[PDB]
Order: C-alpha cells, then structure tokens, then sequence
C-alpha cells in the first residue's frame, strides 16, 4: 500500500 | 569549455533543494527519542533515519524529472535507495578527525559503537566507516555532493522500477551535469568522476548488508516495534 | 464478616502486580519523544501511550486467570479494554488540585490543552476530566484500585472475546471480592460498589469516543505515522 | 495478525 510515502510524496 | 544554462538550473535545483533538507546544526535531533548507551540506540536511530527518510524524500520531490514519473517509480526509486542516500548525506557530519558522525555534544556524536545498540554487528559497519572515509577525502564541491545524491536516487536498476528507460535518461543527464561541472570547476578532478561512480557501487553493498540486518531485525517483533512507522513501510517489503 | 484466602491471594496478586507495572515517579517519561506546547503533543502522548499499553499488557499477564485464556481472548479484551485501562490507572497521576495528570514538573504535566495538539476535540476531553474527578474523589484504597482495573479488563461484553462464559466467570468472582473487600475494610463504602461499578460504563462511553476520533487520526497518514507501531496495532482494526 | 501482541503476552 505504502499509505505514508504516497502522502509524503503529496 | 562551459557549462549551459540546462545543466547549471540543475545545479540551483538540487543545491537549494539540499540546503532546505539538511540543517548543519542538527537542532531537531532533540525531538527523537533520546539515545542510551538490547538494542537501546535502537528507539533514538529509528527516529533519526525516520527523520532522514522525510527529508531524503523532500529532496528528491525537487530533483527535476523526479516529480514526473509514476507514483509507483518513484515510490520504487524512495524505497530501494533511501538507505544509501542517508549514507551519502550522513557524509556532511561525518568526521575523520575522530571517526564519527557529530551531530551535537556527546549525545547526538554517533560513534561507531552506537549503531551497535541498534542491531548491528561491528564486521558489517567496518565497510560504512571506510566508505564514510573514502566518500569524505574526495573533499566534494557542495555542487558534486548534491549531484551525486541524485544519481544514485535515480539508477535505473532498482527491484520495483518500471520505466527504467526513463530513470535511466534522467540519470545519464545528471551524470552529463556532474562531469561537465567537475570538469569546469574542479582542478585536479580528472579522475574524480570515476571515483563518485565508484561510490555508487558500495553503496549497493553496504544496501544489501543493512537489508539483511535490517530484515532479521524486523522479524523479531520485540525489536520491529522500536521502529516508525515511516521506516518499517519505507524497508519493508509490503511491495 | 471476613475475606476467605483464595480472594486474598488475588488481592495480594492484583496489587503487587500493579506495584510492578506504575512508577509513581514516572521516571521513564524522559524516554518519550519530548512534548511540544499540528498536533505537536502527537509524538510525545504517543509515547505516552504505548508505553502504557506495555504496562497494562504487563497487569493483565499476572491477572489471575487471564493467562489461561487463548491468545485471540486475551488479545480481544486487551485490545478492546486497553484506553479505559489508560484511563483507570492514569488516575493516580490526576489531581483536582490542578485539574490535570502531573508526572513531573511543567514538561511532564499535562493539561487539557495538551491533548488537544495531540487531536482530540475540547469538547471530548470535558467528558474524561469528569470522569477522572469523579473516579478520584472515590478515594479508592489500592486494592480497590488495582481490583477495578482487573474487573475491566475482564468485561465479556468485548467485541472479538470468544469464551465470553470463561470471562464472564473470572469477572464474577473480581467483583465478588471487590464488594467483600469494600465491606469488610472499607468504612462508609455501603455504596461505594455501585459507584465503582458505574465508573464502568462511563469508560465505555469514553472507551467509544475515543474509537470515533482515533479512527479519524488513524485514517490520515500524516498523522498515523506520529504513532507507535504497538498502538496502531491496539487501536486498529486489522482483527 | 497482531505480531507485537503475541511477543508481548509471551
Ligand atoms: C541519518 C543521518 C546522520 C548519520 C548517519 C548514520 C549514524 C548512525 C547509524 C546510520 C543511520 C547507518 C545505519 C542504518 C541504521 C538503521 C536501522 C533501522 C537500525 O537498521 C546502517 C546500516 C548500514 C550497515 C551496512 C553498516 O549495516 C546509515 C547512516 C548512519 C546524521 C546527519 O548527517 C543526517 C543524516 O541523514
Ligand atoms: C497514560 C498515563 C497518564 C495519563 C493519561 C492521560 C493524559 C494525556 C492524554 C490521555 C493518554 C487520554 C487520551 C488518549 C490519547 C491517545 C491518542 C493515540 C492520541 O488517541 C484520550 C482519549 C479519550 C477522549 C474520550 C477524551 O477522546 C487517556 C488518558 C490521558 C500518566 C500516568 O498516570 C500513567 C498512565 O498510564
């Protein structure tokens, strides 16, 4: 999923 | 010769994006959980390779093309070099003077004994000292050091890329930048060059042996729960 | 009349078991991220937290009982339970005098307000200051205290508990020596039971407030990632 | 699954 990078990625 | 404007808006871009990402007086390292000298570096580390990950990932949202490319890719580029960018990074505190990163007074001075309480063996940190020490004596330009994080962000060669084509423009025209610049600029860089792509190389290494380490780590749970969130996502393999 | 040996000895277990899992000095607290007066409070209450849960997890393994149950019933009261049991104990650490938890000097004291930065609504956390007053001024002895606390723990009426009948029974028998206690060492405790037993169902509300506003925080990962590995897997619902 | 858990109830 990578729910955190995505958002840190905006 | 000289450099062309391309190539130079390149430079501004990653050198600013730099100097956005890294504060060299290590002021935030007191909102981690504070070091201790099983495994009691371990809460303190993750919190400062944590860190790190955001900040590896605020410098590569600025690296040009980068933004450009697929979540997955670049979510692919992130997790496979993430670790070896806070190797390079990790550069600008380390110290040959006394063979340590010194981030602050004694507590945030990582010796090599430190990344020990944090799960590793002392035979594997041997060849980050030495490559730590090599990467530091090629005294780079500010200019070589930015640039050469950005190529290893973007070797194309990574387990998850898929436009490998793509990665793979980007990073040879980094590359151009980086030669052409320590060409122009760098006296006695004739084979400086060689010796940056060099690095590149045991910075695989020194990938694959913190990925084994970091692997039987993680499968212990008493230990995976000392880590972020951040990190278990950004080196586990969830992918 | 008097207590039997067998209630005893869970008198003796309950209240040494806690003795062994709450400094009353909170000494540990300096191994938490910092506090900070978005959400600033986040990493710290974080800390705070699953620190405790490690100590609730600690109470409950040498909760008479509780042991011999499977580790799905086990991990379903825990899970479901846990933030009352957070709110139970934390009361030894609240004070009327000041109207907030005070586990050290300004750093480690922590108001109203700070809970806030920490995503929680003002007017959540009114119900809890309520129920933290009214719990203190019970002036619980610690046997009643630390029996409460196992009583809780212990509520069938757990979503994911299986052998509700087996939890029903250990319960029964917390609450039996609760009331024979009360009776027999606690002077005008004529209805101080009822009392106890009502603080119950307040933490349910409390218990499913927090559920709503965690589940929210949960949801955004800018802020999930604040959160300790042990917590998201308590709070969550992966079950 | 519930790893953390599970280690820490033994
Ligand atoms: C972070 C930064 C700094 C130092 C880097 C260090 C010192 C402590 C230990 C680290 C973080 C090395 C560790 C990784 C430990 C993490 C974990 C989760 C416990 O597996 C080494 C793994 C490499 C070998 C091959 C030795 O096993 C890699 C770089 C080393 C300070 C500052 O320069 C910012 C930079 O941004
Ligand atoms: C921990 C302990 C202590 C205090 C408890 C506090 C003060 C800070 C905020 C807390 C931790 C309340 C919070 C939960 C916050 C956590 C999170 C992840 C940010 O959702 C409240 C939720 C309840 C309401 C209904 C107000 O929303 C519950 C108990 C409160 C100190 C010591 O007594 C040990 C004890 O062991």
């Amino acid at each position: 999923k990578h729910k955190i990078l995505h958002r840190l990625l905006q | 010769h000289m450099l062309s404007d391309e190539q130079m808006q390149i430079i501004n871009s990653l050198v600013e994006a730099h100097h956005k990402t890294y504060d060299d007086s290590y002021s935030d390292f007191v909102r981690f959980r504070p070091p201790v000298r099983r495994l009691s570096m371990l809460p303190h580390l993750a919190d400062l390779v944590s860190y790190s990950i955001q900040k590896v990932i605020g410098f590569a949202k600025m690296i040009p093309g980068f933004r450009d490319l697929t979540a997955e890719d670049q979510i692919a580029l992130l997790k496979s070099s993430a670790i070896e960018i806070i190797m390079l990074r990790s550069n600008q505190s380390f110290s040959l003077e006394d063979m340590s990163w010194s981030c602050g007074g004694p507590d945030f001075k990582y010796c090599i004994n430190d990344v020990t309480k944090a799960g590793h063996t002392l035979e594997l940190l041997e060849p980050l000292v030495k490559f730590q020490v090599g990467l530091k004596k090629l005294k780079l330009h500010e200019e070589e050091h930015v640039l050469l994080m950005a190529i290893c962000l973007l070797s194309p060669d990574r387990p998850g890329v898929q436009d490998h084509v793509r990665i793979e423009a980007l990073q040879d025209r980094l590359c151009d930048v980086l030669q052409a610049y320590i060409r122009i600029q760098h006296p006695g860089g004739r084979l400086l060059y060689a010796k940056m792509i060099q690095k590149l190389a045991d910075l695989r290494s020194l990938n694959e042996e913190h990925s084994k380490q970091y692997r039987s780590l993680s499968f212990q749970p008493e230990h995976s729960m000392q880590l972020t969130p951040l990190v278990l996502e950004v080196f586990g393999s969830e992918v």
